[PDB]
């Protein structure tokens, strides 16, 4: 019914109207057309589901603290855990949907490098996400593949990249965090910080005319996380 | 007229110094007077001249001659149609040691910058930095020792600091950004959004009253 | 679903910023048929403006963006179709709550406090479906907020203290329904100096009503430029 363009148009006025399911499910339907996404639809694709499963992730946080401050009541502990897993149910839909896209379209139809460890990264985010709400054995499977995906990212990344492009960078951030938020190691969570902040600070002349200011703001995240995880 | 006057005050004051870069931009963009000052300096006067203008000193006849020189060049070229990435390293410190990160500061001299990575890192050099801008002067074609192909910013030009950091070795690694290209320059179209960092970026009275 | 487990439940969903579940829960709640308290009122009253305040800002953007793009026949067709989706979604919001209001909440309503709360809502509702209605279907949503306008102010007037925030905050909205819905600047600066007049002149400890007050004159002082 819809074409690639009236569905693109459509993702940028639900946008800017700030109707982040409407931006989803439009780019879902660009992908499942098959073919390679141009770096705005990428994007475009992108920021729809970041505040889609966003909403979700802020929203569990809130009912997860209220969970443990609410007082010794039966009937409250099970309304808030039976709302928490209706925002997990919610949250599992979100990131299957973009893991399905990822898996079948999105990775396979990657020509260049830069596009690869985008997705591969995205993989690793929304495994990430996944982790975060599961328990047992799931959160074992979840936890690797986030690994796994963010860790294949990170080889494209160093053969293909610069060490200051904000793909490489992003990449270095948001792997830096899961070791820090879901392996809950310090100790590999500054190492790859480090070597990723000494790698860009040594080759600042690969910085790209038209993203150097995105380089310098992911390598002053970077940093900061250093000083905040090396305290004292 | 004001052109050959300054021209004629070049030639007057430094003779053969000044005549040997007489045509050496035939794409004639600056004046005799600005293609000989912008030359003077890239080839030797820059040293004494950038340090008058950084202490604060009287310029004698001489560097009063070049300084006005580019500063015509400077007033006559604008910005540039793309950002230029440039290059400079210094033994030690620079003007930009005290401007904090995100903040902006100006060097009182004027502001060499290098095209070539090369003749500008590392050993030696204690302040490193790349620079992006676009009111730049190519002086390539008038002065070139070691091929540096210089790229000259005007003198108290206005720099942001992007990033300000240190090595493993000591050496501190700068990003300068001209200020007037703008606060949404150097961003990728929705890039960042996308890339989904893993960072943290009526009133009260009622609430149940729906106040318009 | 208890009427306190729904309570419960319209509560986290307002913690967790799902507006659309405090208004579900809210609606049952509503739909029970008895007569709500002032704190599951205040509740349905957020969850709603929540709801309906998301569509009349994305309908505000998409309106807007159609008169600057006026280039393309397919580009402009898909903006149309868009603002119609919001359209149709805001009409439903509308619609429900206008329902809860005629078949619950205003005939249950026994305090005069509450009776006005709710015809000064039903006002509101009815102003935002005016604001997106036309021809024929816009005169009737226009007369019905008016008339529900005219009929909480009746009774606050004769009820209410000049100071109740809920008198104050109807003066308030009733006066922008003159302005924004009627375009008649002289009708909506009457009533709200009128409004903020005899609530200066009776103050005789509320920060409640004074932050009204000062939405009031400032909306005076704007409108007298």
């Amino acid at each position: 019914t819809m074409d690639k363009s009236e569905l693109v148009q459509k993702a940028k006025l639900a946008e800017q109207a700030e109707r982040y399911d409407d931006m989803a499910a439009a780019m879902k339907a660009v992908t499942e057309q098959g073919h390679e996404l141009s770096n705005e639809e990428r994007n475009l694709l992108s920021v729809a589901y970041k505040n889609v499963v966003g909403a979700r992730r802020s929203s569990w946080r809130v009912i997860s603290s209220i969970e443990q401050k609410t007082e010794r009541n039966e009937k409250k502990q099970q309304m808030g855990k039976e709302y928490r897993e209706k925002i997990e149910a919610e949250l599992q839909d979100i990131c299957n949907d973009v893991l399905e896209l990822l898996d079948k379209y999105l990775i396979p139809n990657a020509t260049q490098p830069e596009s690869k460890v985008f997705y591969l990264k995205m993989k690793g985010d929304y495994f990430r996400y996944l982790s975060e709400v599961a328990s047992g054995d799931n959160k074992q499977t979840t936890v690797s593949n986030s690994q796994q995906a963010y860790q294949e990212a990170f080889e494209i990344s160093k053969k293909e990249m610069q060490p200051t492009h904000p793909i490489r960078l992003g990449l270095a951030l948001n792997f830096s965090v899961f070791y820090y938020e879901i392996l809950n190691s310090p100790e590999k969570a500054c190492s790859l910080a480090k070597t990723a902040f000494d790698e860009a600070i040594a080759e600042l002349d690969t910085l790209n005319e038209e993203s150097y200011k995105d380089s310098t703001l992911i390598m002053q995240l970077l940093r900061d996380n250093l000083t905040l995880w090396t305290s004292e | 007229g004001a052109d050959k006057a300054l021209a004629d005050g070049l030639v007057k004051r430094f003779g053969a110094d000044a005549e040997k870069y007489l045509g050496r931009q035939p794409g004639g963009i600056h004046s005799d007077a600005e293609v000989m000052a912008l030359g003077l300096y890239t080839g030797i006067h820059y040293a004494d001249l950038n340090r008058a203008l950084r202490q604060g000193q009287e310029l004698d006849a001489g560097q009063k001659l070049i300084d006005q020189g580019m500063s015509a060049a400077f007033e006559k070229s604008g910005q540039a149609e793309q950002v230029v990435k440039t290059f400079r390293g210094t033994r030690g410190g620079d003007a930009f040691n005290a401007v904090e990160e995100g903040k902006v500061g100006h060097d009182d001299g004027y502001l060499s910058t290098s095209l070539n990575p090369g003749v500008a890192r590392s050993f030696g050099q204690g302040t490193i930095s790349t620079v992006f801008g676009r009111s730049g002067i190519d002086v390539s074609g008038i002065s070139n020792y070691k091929n540096a192909k210089a790229i000259l910013y005007n003198k108290e030009t206005d720099m942001r600091v992007l990033l300000s950091a240190s090595d493993e070795q000591g050496v501190t690694r700068r990003v300068l950004e001209e200020a007037a290209l703008g606060e949404l320059s150097g961003h990728s179209q929705g890039l960042l959004d996308a890339l989904d960092l893993a960072s943290k970026p009526v009133r009260l009275r009622m609430r149940g009253l729906d106040l318009a």
